[PDB]
C-alpha cells in the first residue's frame, strides 16, 4: 500500500508547473475561504489597529492534483506547498 | 570501533527513496507520538497583555 | 607553492563527513573555550 502512495504522489508532482494557475486560459478558478478566529488581542485607539490570530483556510479544485485508487484523503507535509500553485491571497488593510 | 566509512554508508543508505512528504504508517494506522517536556523556567506573567512566557525543552 | 596550497585545501575538504564528530568511535573530543568580552551594555533589573 505504501508503494502505491509513493507512485501516486510522484506521478502527481511530476511535470507540474507552479507558475500556471489551475485551468489556465479557461474559466476562473474558484477559491472558497473560511476563517477560525483564535483571539483578538489589542484593539488600540492610539495606533488605530487590531491584532488578530486566525486559522485561514482556502479550498480550490485542481485537475493536475487528481488521483484515483486511494480511497482516503492525503495529508502531505507542509513543505509540499512549495511545489504547488497556491492563490496569491493577501489582506489589504494589513499593517504587519 | 567500526570504520567511519561503515557509518557513512549506513547514513547515506538510510535515506535512499524516503519521501518525507508521507508520514510513517500512512494509510495503515495513526502515528503514535510520545511527548516529553522539561520546563527550564516559566517567564514573567504579563497581566496587562494576559500572557506568560515559558522556556521548555520539548521532545 | 601557491597551487600546492590551492589543491591541498580541496584535498582536505574532499571526503569529509560533516555528520560525524572527530574520533567518532574514539575517546571524547576535547573543546577548549575562550571568551573575549567586548562590552556589557545593559543590565536591566526590570527584565
Ligand atoms: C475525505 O474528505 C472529504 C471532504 O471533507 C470527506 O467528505 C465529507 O464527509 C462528510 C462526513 O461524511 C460529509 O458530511 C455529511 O454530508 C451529508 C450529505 O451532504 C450531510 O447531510 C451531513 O450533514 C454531513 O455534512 C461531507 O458532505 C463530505 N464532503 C462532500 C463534499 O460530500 C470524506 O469523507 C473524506 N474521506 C475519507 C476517507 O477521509
Amino acid at each position: 500500500n505504501m508503494s502505491f502512495v509513493k507512485e501516486t504522489v510522484d506521478k502527481l508532482l511530476k511535470g507540474y508547473d507552479i507558475r500556471l494557475r489551475p485551468d489556465f486560459g479557461g474559466p476562473p478558478v474558484c477559491v472558497g475561504m473560511n476563517i477560525d478566529i483564535a483571539s483578538i488581542d489589542m484593539v488600540s485607539e492610539v495606533n488605530m489597529d487590531y491584532t488578530l490570530t486566525m486559522y485561514f483556510q482556502q479550498y480550490w479544485r485542481d485537475k493536475r492534483l487528481a488521483y484515483s485508487g486511494i480511497p482516503l484523503n492525503l495529508t502531505l507535509d507542509n513543505r509540499v506547498a512549495d511545489q504547488l500553485w497556491v492563490p496569491d491571497t493577501y489582506f489589504l488593510n494589513d499593517k504587519k | 570501533k567500526v570504520p567511519e566509512g561503515d557509518v557513512t554508508v549506513i547514513l547515506n543508505n538510510l535515506l535512499e527513496g524516503y519521501d518525507n512528504k508521507l508520514r510513517p504508517d500512512i494509510g495503515v494506522k495513526p502515528t503514535l507520538i510520545h511527548t516529553d517536556m522539561y520546563v527550564n523556567s516559566i517567564g514573567p506573567v504579563n497581566a496587562i497583555n494576559m500572557e506568560y512566557t515559558i522556556d521548555i525543552f520539548f521532545a
